[PDB]
RNA sequence: CGCGGCACAUCCACCUUGUGGUGGGUGUGGGUAGGGGAGCGUCCCUCAUUCAGCGAAGCCACCGGGUGACCGGUGGUGGA
RNA sequence: AUGCCGUGGUGUAAAGCGUGGCAGUGAGACGGCGGGGGAUAAGCUCCGUACGUCGAAAGGGAAACAGCCCAGAUCGCCGGC
RNA sequence: GAGGAGGGUGGUGAUGGCGUGCCUUUUGAAGAAUGAGCCUGCGAGUCAGGGACAUGUCGCAAGGUUAACCCGUGUGGGGUA
């Protein structure tokens, strides 16, 4: 069995026991989250219906909060003297799927 | 009545009376909508800028 | 106070030359040529982080289109069918079901084919 | 992460395409889509997927009567005045397999990997091919209706 | 005079809308 | 204290002709871009006393 | 080559014309119409001027009119 | 448009109600010449404090951190 | 017809104005529309245009392609229109 | 940890896409315009002055402030011209 869960404006194909990095949720480590689904597959049944899928939730457990890789930006246009240095670390959440 | 004006195209390359008429209607970017009244000063603004907006008689 | 330059100046020289390891020729060896190439490498990287969002979508659509034609429908009317049936699964996962579970992808085509109108060429 | 095929995942089969009353354009498209693997949902643009394609009856292909007369095939030798030209009609007399093969190679990508894709293509002028040790399933042009 | 005429006919494409530089 | 280009010893003549040598034109051997030339905007003897008022 | 030895010259533009339009509120002394000749004539509370300069004699509002074919400028106090 | 980080202007709330801080809306944030603002690193002096022949500087490598200039840890070399 | 000046309404934060500090610029280019010079030639040359873009503008389209068409890049995403 | 299965560092990169060096100077340069073989070290808005204008800030305030000079071990005290 697996579900397609919707979180952070993006979708993820998850099963019970999977570890997923998602966007930063405002929940602390050890708590529980309820997340909406877009499709649920249980073998040969696909359930595919907004009246039915709005009653099915995925239960997640927060493992903690990690960071993205370091991204380095050095903008440069050709013969201008224009330079701009910038860095970024995206903030993530690690999430064990327990529900479906 | 009361009109709904949605901006469809860009102000890049538009002229001064076309950009300032979109500024007085309250539009900011593409697909931004606004609700305004159907008085004579409003559809004179719409007549200037009707190639850049899509009007519908909505609530 | 006469100040020697080398303790300050070698700081950015060591970091440019470490970012250029694995370049060939003068581009991993010489600081002036390693730095011209780091300007291009971080512009190319910026340019390609915004391009691969379209590149992976171009990969997924190609695989949804291949799997739909096995199930005698085009990509064209499949996307119309899933919007008509209210299936909000994105193309990242629709090209992932098409590989790992081909039976569930056949079950999604039948939902898309049923919600499609009776004559698709008739006006709305 | 999306699916990327490993080394040892691609399963290659054998197809035979009868070329009796098919126009040269429709056949070259269907052979190029079948050699690359555009019909499999595990397609990756850096991977030689796709299947073996045998084209029999290459002398029979539907070419128009004014294309046999007037369409030209140009080759240059690097020497001054090395522009040598034939027509389609007199290449179908000599090498009708080379006409079908040239139409497919212009429809493949222009890269190193298409050089390993074109090694899975066999074109024969007659109705008979030597690859009966494999079992080429016959392939017909299908158009998925819309 | 052929390069001028050929570079000037390519402004009547669908994307250029009757206009090009030069 | 340092020396400017007019105070370093020597350096009066033009060291070679300006055109025809394939070298950069130089004008003096004690210009600040040379080894051993004068210092540009270097230290000179200063007094740093200020005029702080009596009430302050 | 020949030359345009007979042409090539001009005087300065003199900034002539209507300076205050109709219904516009003026002060005493304000110049209304600057012109050669009387393209416009004075009316009530308007004087001509030395080089036909049509100023204001009284604060008021500018109004244009017709008085037997001639077009006049007047002030309504 | 969606989800998440930052910055600036303005508005609304307050905590010594602008020297400021916190919170919440809306708006804005391509940029050469150029203008304004705020910072990083090297060196010397003064006051305070703290390391160092149980190994300072400088150098080399690996692992890490910051919105940038850049930083820190650990080890090798080394000798104030 | 437009444009211009005045005035009454309504709209619209980063409009306008006065006086100080510090500037840079004063070689423009092509495209649309109106005109002169030239042969109603020029990737010509000189003006007009609360016209546009480039200059100083990345991204998508025009095969390639400063000035054309779409659109103005705070950063991240293996989302969607 | 003996070998394999899964993950993870570090090195490498078959293959696919995209992709016209840096500076200076220009309407516009990847340009077949200019400068640069390479590395290390050096090489360009400073200083004087009771100067000038404008500002931030501190002291005194209808007043503010001394110059040369004098006395002191000094950065302190005198000194109204
Ligand atoms: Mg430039
Ligand atoms: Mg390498
Ligand atoms: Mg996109
Ligand atoms: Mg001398
Ligand atoms: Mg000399
Ligand atoms: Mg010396
Ligand atoms: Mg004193
Ligand atoms: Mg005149
Ligand atoms: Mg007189
Ligand atoms: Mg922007
Ligand atoms: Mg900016
Ligand atoms: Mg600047
Ligand atoms: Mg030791
Ligand atoms: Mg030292
Ligand atoms: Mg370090
Ligand atoms: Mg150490
Ligand atoms: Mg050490
Ligand atoms: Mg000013
Ligand atoms: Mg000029
Ligand atoms: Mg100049
Ligand atoms: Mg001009
Ligand atoms: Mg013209
Ligand atoms: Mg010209
Ligand atoms: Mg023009
Ligand atoms: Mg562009
Ligand atoms: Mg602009
Ligand atoms: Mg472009
Ligand atoms: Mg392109
Ligand atoms: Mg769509
Ligand atoms: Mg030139
Ligand atoms: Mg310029
Ligand atoms: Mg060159
Ligand atoms: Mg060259
Ligand atoms: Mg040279």
């Amino acid at each position: 069995t697996y579900a397609i869960v919707k979180t952070g404006g993006k979708q993820y194909k998850v099963a019970v026991g999977d570890v997923v990095k998602v966007e930063k949720l405002e929940s602390e480590q050890g708590e529980k989250v309820s997340l909406p689904v877009a499709l649920v597959v249980d073998g040969a049944t696909v359930t595919t219906d907004a009246k039915a899928l709005a009653k099915v939730a995925v239960t997640g457990e927060v493992l903690g909060h990690t960071k993205g890789p370091k991204i380095r930006i050095h903008k440069f246009k050709n013969k201008t003297g224009y330079h701009k240095r910038q860095g970024h670390r995206q903030q993530l959440t690690v999430l064990k799927v327990t529900g479906i | 009545s009361q009109l709904k004006i949605t901006q469809v195209r860009s102000t890049i390359g538009a002229r001064w009376k076309q950009r300032e008429s979109l500024r007085t209607l309250g539009l900011r970017r593409i697909r931004h909508s606004v609700i305004r009244e159907d008085n004579a000063a409003t559809r004179g603004l719409i007549a200037v800028v009707r190639h850049l907006v899509e009007v519908e008689p909505a609530q | 106070a006469r100040v020697k330059r080398a303790v300050n100046a070698h700081k950015k020289r060591r970091s440019i030359l470490k970012a250029s390891r694995g370049y060939r020729g003068q581009r991993s060896r010489l600081y002036r040529k390693a730095k011209e190439q780091q300007l291009h490498s971080l512009n190319y990287a910026y340019r390609d982080r915004r391009a691969r969002k379209g590149e992976f979508r171009k990969l997924w659509i190609a695989r949804i289109n291949a799997a739909a034609r096995l199930n005698d429908i085009t990509y064209n009317r499949l996307i119309q069918g899933l919007k008509a049936a209210g299936v909000e699964v994105d193309r990242k996962n629709l090209a992932d079901i098409a590989i790992s579970d081909p039976a569930a992808f056949t079950a999604l085509v039948d939902v898309a084919r049923a919600a499609l109108p009776e004559d698709v060429n008739a006006p709305s | 992460p999306t699916y990327a095929p490993k080394a040892g995942d691609t399963t290659r089969s054998w197809y035979v395409i009868d070329a009796t009353d098919v126009v040269l354009g429709r056949l070259a498209v269907a052979a190029a889509n079948l050699l690359r693997g555009k019909h499999k949902p595990t397609f990756a643009p850096n991977v030689d997927g796709g299947d073996f394609v045998i084209v029999i009856n290459a002398d029979k292909v539907a070419i128009s009567g004014d294309k046999l007369q007037h369409k030209m095939v140009y080759r240059h030798s690097g020497y001054p005045g090395g522009l040598h030209k034939r027509t389609i009609g007199e290449l179908m007399q000599r090498h009708p397999d080379r006409v079908v093969e040239k139409a497919i190679l212009g429809m493949l990508p222009k890269n190193r990997l298409s050089r390993q894709i074109q090694r899975k293509l066999r074109v024969y002028a007659g109705p008979e091919h030597p690859h009966s040790a494999q079992q080429p399933v016959p392939y017909e042009l299908k158009q998925v209706a819309q | 005079a052929k390069r001028g005429r050929k570079k000037r006919d390519r402004k009547y494409s669908k994307a250029n809308h009757g206009k090009r530089p030069n | 204290s340092t020396k400017t280009r007019g105070e370093v010893s020597g350096g009066g003549r033009k060291p070679y002709r300006q055109k025809g040598t394939g070298r950069a034109r130089q004008g003096s051997t004690r210009a600040p871009q040379f080894t051993g030339g004068g210092v540009v905007h270097g230290p000179k003897p200063r007094d740093y006393s200020q005029r702080t008022p009596k009430k302050m | 080559g020949a030359s345009s030895s007979r042409n090539g010259r001009d005087s300065a533009a003199q900034r002539l014309g209507v300076k205050r339009y109709g219904g516009q509120v003026v002060k005493a002394g304000e110049i209304l119409v600057r012109q050669r000749g009387t393209k416009f004539h004075p009316g009530v509370n308007v004087g001509r001027g030395g080089d036909d300069t049509l100023f204001a004699k009284t604060a008021g509002a500018v109004e244009f009119g017709i008085k037997r074919g001639r077009k006049t400028v007047s002030i309504v106090g």
